[PDB]
């Protein structure tokens, strides 16, 4: 709904991007002698994984889970952009401006912290 | 007095002493294996069970 800061605030729903209903998978007609905008593009991680250091010997690395440790503060929010159409038809949103960073640490097995900037400038 | 050799027979005809020491001694043991179990976990690499 349209709710306020104050029902908001505390919560950790302000790191949480919006939602559509399950019913809403139709389709948004684009037209070529049209410009178009991202007006508002969120970002919300769900899940970190890390890539193992597989030994002198190796045989694969695998992506390894990991722990959020820097708590609900990792969503990219507010970002803009427009929304060209191409030529052979196909659509480039070039990302002009938004919070599209996020400082992120997680930590893997062991007690080694990785921290990252999970980001999608430019 | 007794010899150095013999002080802990004083416990041969009491009973409780017995028990108390007997404990003293599995707290001392159950104590060694604790920290023996932190030192190998402090320096246990356990990133390669292979080689
Ligand atoms: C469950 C095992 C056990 C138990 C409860 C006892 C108990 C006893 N023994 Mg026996 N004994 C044992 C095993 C055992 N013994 C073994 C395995 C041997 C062969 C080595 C002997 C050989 C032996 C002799 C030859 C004599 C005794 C005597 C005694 C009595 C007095 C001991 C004393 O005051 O020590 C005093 C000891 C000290 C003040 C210091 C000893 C320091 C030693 C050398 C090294 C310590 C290492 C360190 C603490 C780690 C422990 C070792 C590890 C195995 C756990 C006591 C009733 C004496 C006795 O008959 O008195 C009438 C006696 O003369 N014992
Ligand atoms: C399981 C261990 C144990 C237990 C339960 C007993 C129990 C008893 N002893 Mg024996 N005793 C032991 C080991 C033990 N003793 C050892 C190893 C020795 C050789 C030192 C003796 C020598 C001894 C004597 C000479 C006498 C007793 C006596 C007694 C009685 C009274 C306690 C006393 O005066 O303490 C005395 C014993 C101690 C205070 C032991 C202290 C040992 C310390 C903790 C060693 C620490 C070393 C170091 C800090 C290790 C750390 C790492 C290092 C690298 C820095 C009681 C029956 C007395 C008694 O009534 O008999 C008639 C007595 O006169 N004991
Ligand atoms: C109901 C009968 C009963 C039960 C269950 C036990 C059980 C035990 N006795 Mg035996 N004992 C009995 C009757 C009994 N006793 C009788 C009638 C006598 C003649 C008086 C003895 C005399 C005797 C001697 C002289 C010694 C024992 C010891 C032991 C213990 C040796 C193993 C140990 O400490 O493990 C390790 C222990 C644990 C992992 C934890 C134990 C925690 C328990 C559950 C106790 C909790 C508190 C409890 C209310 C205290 C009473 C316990 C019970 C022994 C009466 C064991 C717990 C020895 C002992 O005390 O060794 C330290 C010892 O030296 N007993
Ligand atoms: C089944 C295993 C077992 C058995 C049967 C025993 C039996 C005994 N231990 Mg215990 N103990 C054990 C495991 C065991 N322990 C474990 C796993 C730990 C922890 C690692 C301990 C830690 C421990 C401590 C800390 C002490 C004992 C003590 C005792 C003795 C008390 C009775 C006494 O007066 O001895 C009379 C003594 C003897 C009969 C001589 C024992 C000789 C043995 C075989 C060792 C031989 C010499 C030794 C290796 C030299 C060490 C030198 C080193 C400095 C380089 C007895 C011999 C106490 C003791 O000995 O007090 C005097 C004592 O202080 N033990
Ligand atoms: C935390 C860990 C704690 C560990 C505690 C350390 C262990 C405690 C001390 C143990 C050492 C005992 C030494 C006692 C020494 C001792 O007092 O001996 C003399 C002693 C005499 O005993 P008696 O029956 O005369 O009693 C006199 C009393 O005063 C004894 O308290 O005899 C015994 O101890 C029997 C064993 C003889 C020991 C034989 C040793 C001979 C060595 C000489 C040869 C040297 C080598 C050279 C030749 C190449």
């Amino acid at each position: 709904q349209t709710l306020t800061y104050d029902d908001i605030v505390g919560t950790g729903l302000a790191n949480k991007c919006p939602t559509l209903d399950d019913t809403a998978r139709g389709a948004y007609p684009i037209d070529s002698s049209q410009t178009y905008r991202i007006a508002r593009l969120c970002l919300q991680p769900t899940t970190f994984l890390v890539k193992e250091e597989p030994k002198n010997k190796r045989q694969e690395a695998e992506f390894v889970p990991t722990k959020l440790v820097t708590r609900e503060t990792t969503s990219l929010d507010q970002i803009q952009g427009e929304l060209k159409v191409n030529s052979d038809g196909s659509l480039t949103f070039v990302e002009e401006d938004g919070i599209d960073f996020q400082p992120v640490t997680v930590q893997m097995a062991g007690g080694e912290r990785i921290p990252l900037l999970f980001t999608v400038k430019n | 007095g007794l010899p150095w050799y013999r002080v802990h027979t004083v416990l041969i005809n009491d009973p409780g002493r017995l028990i108390a020491a007997h404990l003293m001694h599995t707290a001392l043991v159950a104590g060694w294996a604790g920290s023996m179990a932190l030192y190998e976990l402090a320096t246990f690499d356990p990133s390669d069970p292979v080689l």
